[PDB]
């Protein structure tokens, strides 16, 4: 498995692979709740993208 | 030398250090020398010049003093020039014209400065931006803003993260970025991608003309030999605080247009210009036409963007700045793809607007109290302005002309605006989002990149959107897919929704 | 006020179609005080009397407005129904000061969700189920006077 | 009554009323008079008194075009709600009405008097109703 | 042997004779004695049996006793055959079978019956009515009917204007009558008219089959070569009064509906008959088309004959019997010339119902009691019934049975029955034609929509009138103008367009 976490990627239930996921990119400090975990399409060895939600900022 | 705008630059650091402290955090920048440095290399080309103002723009935003260091004697002149563009933006900035007291500097061109300070050598070539650590990268001949202003972007960004290390996590000095804005993969010897700069835009419509928006204008008006009819839609005017963000906004600019900004901006391109100073939605009312062959979208809001996504543009490209993370995503309608309305659909439940303001301004349990004044809209009496800020630790007495007002201008006003945050020494968070100007420079230039590219019609992206944080290394993967909702409440399953786009395009 | 901002063939679609999908039962609607008075996009018109209350009073007259229908809800106004103009609930004969216009504290209605109370359950997690079409206003209404 | 006229030209009489009924409409709901359900040859109304409060149905009409112009228009007092004809515990003694020409004591006053003039079309109906009743 | 039905052709009676008495003119009927004379001319052809049927048709209507007179042996069998036909219609009447009694006399065919008596020959030649009080006339050769039908007609009348000259003024018998029922105008040697059995009436209505559609229907029964499909109308059935009036219906037709019996009476015919046991609003809803080819109408009111034209047929024929005259009208509605609405639009305000009743009753000025009687259908009051018979003249008796019953009873027995009370003096309001006059009326009727559907020049007047109570008109053709008010249907640019939609130009 091949998780990209905010662009980085890191080899590792399925909260198992975003827990180890989120220990090796060091992104453990935003509540899981907020990262959406797709596949390479995009559906909430392989790639696995663990992901923010898209944003509102901007002006 | 710390910018009159300085406080809203802390609110930003605020969100993104850890133990943040608002004295400490001045007083880290006043220890600073941020130097650029460049060469006849940088200084003779357009990719040269246009990677060192962003640079500037960026850096005297936010740093006290910065050190203007031309290398040779043909640097000489854009020397004075780039002193003259910082102190525009504030205009008690500090210019040093040696190196000595570098403490971290960004250069250009093919020349070392041989500082004793972290440097990074920055630079591009066409589509491609440039960042070394230990060598320089040089500034390409194409007539292309892409590639020279996200290396300006990457820069600050590298900067920002060497002086404040200690107050982040996972957040190393990129060692080397070689990155294609045409493809956003890692730059290949073959594909450098097209770059003739003669293109024509069709008739576009950019939605938002804040920071976003204003690193696109910075780079549309970069290319040279650019055709196109522009619309740019925004009804609100520069304020003080915009000048942390607003890369094309300086001391001379506050109180203007942010349409009129825009227009002054493009003023020298062969854009057709056209400013509507009002809300999309009355932009839209009036036009009374809803072909809009491409927009960019640069809003701040969910409903703001998603609301553009219900005029059935033919192609959009939407950018955004969240906390650790900016972006931009683009959305055919029907293609088989999400559309703009897909990234922001509510995943469930969530608290209401008096509950969370009850929770910021430190009474979680006066939820009943404030949903009535944001209901009737009433002004705050005293004893509920009392209350507030003996539970947020700071002075009743800054706050008593809030009294009486609405509470939406009491909150807007003293919290989102960051009085009560200056007041508690940056402990008294703002929720309100700021971001980084980096950021905002670096969303924008990907929003123009993307608009180009679909108006000369190359292939799009494999994903909806792309993603990158400034405040870490970059990402080996900057793609982001995206699938389209499936729960069968986005209109984008809506087949009178799919029937009205077929019926224009 | 809301200006129309999507596509008006989506709307006007969409609110011709709730019109249509009135018109067949529209005599059955009656039986229970309901009366479609004008219908002209965005805007549905209905007056309201209780059958079973004698003399027969207007009780309630509504203006339906559908603009941006249906990626926003629609808005429900109270108004008087020869003026037409909004009223106070002081004068009105789930729903909610006295001298404020009342609005329907409902998923599926404009007035709920830009209310800051409920900003929390917005209108995309209810949007395509039922609630917020002219037949769930209705339903609404009419259970409410009796 | 049964249709004989040709129901070309009462559905196309009928059908003229309503469309210069229709641009009246928001003049006719100020004096409370609401056009609900309109289908030949029925056209069916509810008034209201404007400055009864509270809001109160006073009448509702049925009025009907069969064989219009030739015969006039029959004008009933219904239910609102069931369209049902009611007593008058809760007929329009007038010309251009049918039910005034067909009683016996208006013999002397035919309807072919008064045909083409604007006695019996629907606003003039409707004016009388809202000037009386109110 | 007078008719059970007298006292209906006693009503008429006394509507066209002055100072009328019932009891005397019951006695004028008893001493005459009605001659009909004829001889081989007569009963050889179809036209002299055709005179003689309906001659015995009518004198059997009224007059107690009729001699029968055969001239010669051959004339011996229709003599039976009309002794049978005047008891059909009365089963009392006297039947002499010589003239030495005969106090009037009609004669058919080339024979004088050389009688003291006056005499009138009646006869005709296709077209061509015939009647001469000198010679003998003559019946033609060939299968027209309405020739010699409308001189049987004149016959009967001029024996009704003999018999009671003393009572009539301005009323003298006719000396010779030589009428074209083809052009209403005297019968000239080189203007005849076609005689053709090549007719056929396409889909033809006839509406209300009363009286005069009695003489219409007596008349298409005997035209030869008569082809085509026709409608018959009517709800109501034969009642005993009626045969005072209908030329068709005997005893034996008492009670039956007027329907069946109109379909009968054609059974000879090539006609395909449909028979309505309706109203024409019912016969109208049914058929659920209207086209109307052709309509011959044939009723009691001006608002059923209106409503006929309503439903726009493409040309009517329309008959009548009023007081002073019978006539029959023609009517294409997008012509120019007056429609049958025309013929009653109105001209001014009348009297009420509760008015005309109150003259009636002899209390000219209690029409509001009469009205309030009539609405509030209370039982009249002992005073009010005295009031009422004492101003009708008679005693009180008769009408004591109605005290306490409502006004609309004491009406419509009383008034429909008093006229036997006050022996004649008090008229009934309702006109009652003679039979003559029904019959000629229904003759014209069948002469046009015979005329019409043949394809002859159509009539130069809108309307044909004659006065049988009066010495034959000269000039029997009556113009009538378009109504020019503006409020007749055929003013109607919705009628119009209905009409020339179903039927062109
Ligand atoms: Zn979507
Ligand atoms: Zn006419």
């Amino acid at each position: 498995i091949i998780v990209v976490v905010n662009g980085q990627p890191t080899q590792v239930p399925l909260h198992v692979v975003r827990t180890k996921a989120l220990e090796n990119t060091q992104n453990v400090a935003q509540p899981p709740d907020n990262w959406e975990f797709k596949d390479e399409a995009g559906n909430l060895t392989v790639t696995l993208f663990l992901s923010l939600k898209a944003g509102v900022a901007g002006a | 030398a710390l910018a009159n705008f300085i406080d809203r630059a802390a609110t930003a650091a605020s969100q993104v250090l850890t133990d943040f402290h608002l004295g400490d955090f001045k007083a880290a920048l006043e220890k600073q020398v941020v130097a650029v440095a460049f060469d006849d290399q940088a200084i003779s080309c357009a990719e040269g010049q246009a990677t060192l103002d962003l640079a500037v723009r960026l850096l005297a935003r936010l740093y006290p003093v910065l050190a203007i260091l031309p290398l040779d004697s043909a640097a000489s002149s854009q020397a004075q020039a780039l002193e003259r563009l910082a102190k525009s933006i504030n205009r008690k900035i500090g210019i040093r014209r040696s190196g000595k007291s570098a403490t971290v500097c960004l250069v250009a061109g093919a020349t070392r400065p041989s500082l004793r300070c972290p440097t990074f050598f920055i630079g591009s070539d066409g589509w491609a931006a440039k960042l070394s650590r230990t060598d320089p990268v040089g500034s390409g001949s194409s007539l292309l803003p892409y590639g020279a202003g996200a290396a300006s972007c990457f820069g600050a960004a590298n900067v920002f993260r060497t002086i404040f290390a200690a107050q982040l996590t996972g957040a190393e000095s990129d060692e080397n970025i070689d990155l294609s804005l045409y493809s956003y993969n890692k730059s290949r010897a073959g594909d450098a991608g097209p770059i003739d700069p003669a293109v024509d835009l069709g008739e576009t419509h950019l939605v938002g003309l804040g920071a976003i928006a204003h690193g696109a204008l910075w780079a549309l008006a970069r290319q040279s030999g650019l055709s196109g009819r522009l619309h740019v839609v925004d009804h609100e005017a520069v304020e003080l605080s915009n000048l942390q963000r607003y890369v094309l906004a300086g001391q001379a600019e506050i109180g203007m247009s942010k349409a009129v900004l825009a227009t002054t901006a493009l003023r020298s391109t062969a854009l057709e210009v056209e400013a509507h100073p009002l809300k999309w939605a009355e932009h839209v009312a009036r036009r009374g036409d809803w072909i809009f062959d491409r927009v960019g979208v640069a809003l701040d809001t969910a409903a703001d963007r998603v609301a553009v996504q219900g005029a059935l543009p033919r192609w959009i490209a939407n950018a955004w700045t969240q906390e650790h993370d900016l972006g931009i995503s683009r959305h055919g309608f029907d293609d088989g793809q999400a559309c703009l309305c897909c990234m922001y659909m509510p995943s469930g439940k969530s608290k209401d607007e008096h509950q969370l303001v009850a929770e910021e301004l430190g009474i979680p349990e006066a939820h009943e109290q404030v949903k009535a004044l944001l209901q009737t809209n009433a002004g705050v009496p005293n004893d509920f302005v009392v209350r507030v800020a003996t539970a947020m630790g700071v002075p009743f007495e800054p706050l008593a002309p809030f009294v009486g007002q609405p509470l939406r201008s009491f909150y807007q006003q003293a919290i989102c605006g960051g009085l009560v945050f200056q007041l508690s020494d940056g402990s008294r968070l703002v929720r309100t989002v700021v971001p980084m100007a980096f950021q905002s420079a670096l969303a924008g230039i990907m929003l123009a990149a993307e608009l180009v590219k679909h108006s000369a019609g190359f292939p799009m992206s494999p994903t909806t959107s792309t993603r990158v944080n400034l405040l870490r290394p970059l990402g080996s993967h900057l793609h982001d897919p995206k699938a389209k909702d499936s729960s069968g409440r986005c209109i984008c399953s809506d087949e009178d929704f799919i029937s009205a786009y077929r019926r224009k395009y | 006020p809301e200006l129309q901002t999507v596509d008006p063939e989506v709307s006007r679609a969409k609110f011709d179609r709730e019109i249509s999908r009135f018109r067949p039962y529209a005599d059955a609607y009656r039986m229970q005080g309901c009366f479609l008075i004008e219908e002209s996009f965005p805007s549905a018109f209905f007056i309201f009397a209780s059958p079973k209350v004698k003399p027969r009073v207007i009780g309630a007259a509504i203006e339906i407005d559908f603009t941006n229908y249906d990626l926003r809800p629609p808005s429900v106004v109270f108004v008087d129904p020869f003026t037409r103009q909004p009223i106070a609930r002081k004068d009105l004969p789930f729903i909610q000061s006295l001298q404020d216009s009342p609005f329907l504290c409902m998923a599926g209605v404009r007035e709920y969700h830009d209310n800051p109370a409920h900003s929390g359950d917005p209108w995309l997690l209810h949007r395509g189920s039922g609630e917020g079409c002219l037949a769930f206003i209705l339903d609404k209404i009419i259970k409410y006077g009796t």
